[PDB]
């Protein structure tokens, strides 16, 4: 029974799943590891390696010397790995056909760079805010030589809207919509600040160790005092702050409750994705999360409501059948079947899903003739298939994360890494036609812009034989393909296309 | 006594279930095939499902299940239908979409790879 | 087991029409009005408004009957019984 893993803080449980085992011999993790969305970037001496969560190699970059000694590398919302240099910012587009692009300062005369976070820069002296535009900088509030006395980078953290910057005397928030300064506190000495996606705040003190989570000023949601010193204070995603102590994670909550999450080896760099707390170890990967109420009673040891007894009815079936039949006369067959259907949607092992689905199927025959819609069962059984197929090529995601970004967001991430056959197979099983030609146009553009020592007739023959498979008319515009063919020496092929 | 009571209740339920179908067809109807329900046959199941007596037999042939697939293969759908009661009993057993046919397909071991990756890839 | 196995199976129709107004509902030869009515729905959902508001009733006898046709015999729509 899966109830062994669950622990219990006040009124709720926290799951601890396990997926992905990445292998590095002794210390190939080293330091300076970038991690956003199952694209891990790690260096050792002179090479940059990018891997998935399954250990397979994906690409290699930083060969030869580009000068301007690198300080940091960060990912973003579109996985376009940004590299920050001393005098400019580099962005990488193509891995094998290298297409590194650079954006310098508007006036590289006095002061170049202090640091750079999501969509925000900071220069060394005269601390001023620059918003990252498409390929240029946008000015914001200007310092009057009275802003801050900050000593290191740990005194500021960006967010989608707020750009709260920690200080030593007064925290000064800035509205990025108009770049307007605004004082937030009058007496504090916080040294570390973390922010959530929804806008929650967390403030450390590193003296009389304590935390103070904020939703609005003058209101305190929690005064949970802390002992010793943390290392990688992080977030679980609009739920609760998280702290770790080497080989331990101490999840917290109201009234100073503690949760222990002992792990075998250690805890390396940590992320705070939406509703997730993806933990990277030196050998494996974990997906610390929280239970949900609909699935919190079927598997919970000891239950009375509809559910957790329909499963009991199915398990009892095939032996003492009269008892199983007689069980279905005490609980209404409405909530139980609904929970059973919307319980296997967010499961991981492909064994509990089968049991939940067949139990839910044995929940409709005894129900009323025409009282319950049958579309929910079909929708769930169809949405399981896409996630199961996705968890085959390397990319792993949950049902909630799949709602945040459309299927095109998933298709782009795999079209980026020169895998033009995998993508075309999701579209077939997902039963879609709108996003079909978007793969073909990218593949044709890359093929045309690839091998230059080709022949026109054979290239056209291949590019038109590959079009025979696709039978669909949407976003199949080849005018761009003809233009990019015309953009270089090949003119006859461009005319013939 | 409990077994006798259960048997009596089961017999009463079975007797009541006979000739009490009272299933209804909606103004215009169709499913699975897509074209139109009222063109080939009326293989209808509970919980509002419709089949053409042909799409369903196509599904079982394409289904990953082995024993059921070969069991229907004795008639080959062409050898001899006899009284057609055997085919009627074999075909009408599952809902088509709400049964084990689609439940046992959520793992997808099928991955068509025939070295064609060298063509439509890389 | 026998009772459980007899609550999910469906049923087909062997006859071609009802036995009180002739016509046909299964074999080729439907009235074109029904085909046009199906075209009105599931294509643009403009307006389904026509005298063809009779839902077919399927029975264990497989004969099949309409609803208004059976309503003509002063039969309440709660005791539908086949005429054998």
């Amino acid at each position: 029974n899966p109830s062994f893993d669950w622990e219990r803080l006040k009124d709720v449980f926290y799951r601890s799943r396990a997926i992905g085992e990445l292998k590095w011999p002794t210390q190939y993790e080293e330091f300076k590891c970038a991690l956003s969305l199952t694209v891990i970037a790690v260096e050792i001496q002179d090479f940059i390696q990018v891997y998935n969560y399954f250990g397979q190699l994906l690409g290699k970059i930083n060969l030869q010397r580009i000068h301007e000694d690198i300080i940091k590398f960060e990912f973003d919302k579109d996985e376009k790995l940004i590299l920050v240099t001393k005098s400019s910012i580099k962005i990488v587009k193509g891995w094998s056909p290298l297409t590194i692009e650079s954006v310098p300062l508007q006036d590289p005369t006095i002061d170049t760079i202090w640091d750079y976070h999501n969509g925000i820069m900071l220069l060394a002296k005269s601390r001023d805010i620059y918003k990252l535009n498409g390929n240029e900088w946008e000015l914001l509030y200007e310092n009057k030589d009275k802003k801050y006395n900050l000593l290191t980078k740990n005194h500021w953290s960006c967010n989608d809207d707020s750009i709260i910057l920690l200080d030593v005397d007064h925290v000064y928030q800035v509205s990025t919509s108009n770049g307007a300064l605004l004082k937030l506190i009058t007496d504090s000495s916080w040294h570390k600040v973390t922010i959530s996606s929804r806008g929650f705040i967390c403030l450390y003190n590193m003296k009389d160790n304590k935390l103070q989570i904020f939703r609005d000023p003058a209101r305190i949601l929690m005064e949970h005092n802390l002992d010793s010193t943390p290392d990688d204070i992080c977030w679980c995603g609009n739920d609760t702050v998280a702290c770790s102590f080497e080989d331990e994670i101490k999840l917290y909550g109201p009234d100073g409750l503690y949760v222990t999450f002992w792990y075998p080896f250690t805890v390396t760099n940590l992320r705070a994705e939406v509703d997730g707390l993806k933990v990277i170890t030196t050998e494996k990967i974990y997906f610390l999360s929280r239970v949900q109420p609909q699935t919190s009673n079927i598997f919970r040891i000891g239950s009375t409501e509809p559910g957790a007894m329909l499963v009991d009815s199915f398990s009892l079936l095939e032996d003492h059948a009269p008892k199983a039949i007689e069980i279905l006369k005490n609980f209404v067959l409405e909530k139980g079947v609904l929970d059973c259907i919307a319980a296997a949607i967010d499961e991981f092992e492909p064994k509990l899903q089968k049991m939940l689905l067949n139990a839910a199927s044995y929940g409709k025959a005894s129900l009323q003739y025409k009282s319950f819609d049958a579309s929910i069962f079909v929708n769930a059984c169809n949405t399981i298939k896409l996630l199961n197929c996705f968890r085959s090529f390397g990319i792993f995601l949950t049902v909630e994360e799949y709602r945040c970004i459309s299927l095109k967001g998933v298709i782009d991430r795999l079209l980026k890494y020169h895998r033009y056959y995998e993508c075309i197979q999701i579209c077939k099983l997902a039963n879609e036609r709108f996003l079909l030609g978007y793969v073909f146009t990218e593949w044709a553009k890359d093929k045309i812009k690839g091998s230059p020592d080709m022949e026109d007739d054979e290239l056209l023959d291949k590019i038109k034989s590959r079009l025979s498979v696709i039978d669909m008319t949407d976003t199949l515009q080849m005018v761009a393909v003809a233009k990019v063919a015309y953009l270089e020496g090949r003119f006859q092929l461009s005319r013939n296309l | 006594i409990n077994s006798k009571n259960l048997k009596v209740e089961i017999n009463t339920e079975i007797s009541k279930f006979n000739e009490i179908y009272r299933i209804l067809e909606p103004g215009k109807s169709c499913d699975e095939c897509g074209k139109f329900l009222q063109i080939k046959k009326f293989i209808v199941f509970p919980c509002g499902h419709c089949f053409h007596w042909n799409c369903i037999i196509r599904v079982i042939l394409n289904s990953n299940d082995y024993n059921l697939r070969q069991k229907t293969e004795n008639f080959l759908k062409a050898k001899s239908k006899h009284n057609l009661n055997d085919l009627e009993n074999i075909i009408v057993e599952k809902c088509g979409l709400c049964s084990d046919i689609n439940i046992n397909k959520i793992d997808q071991p099928i991955s068509i790879d025939e070295t064609e990756l060298a063509k439509w890839n890389e | 087991q026998q009772y459980r196995k007899f609550l999910s199976e469906g049923w087909s129709i062997h006859t071609d029409d009802c036995e009180i107004c002739g016509k046909k509902i299964w074999g080729a030869g439907l009235d074109p009005l029904l085909f046009l009515a199906w075209e009105n729905v599931q294509r643009h959902q403009d307006m389904i408004s026509v005298d063809l508001k009779t839902p077919l009733v399927i029975f264990k006898c497989h004969h099949g009957f309409h609803q208004t046709c059976l309503e003509n015999l002063a039969q309440k729509p709660d005791e539908y019984s086949c005429l054998i």
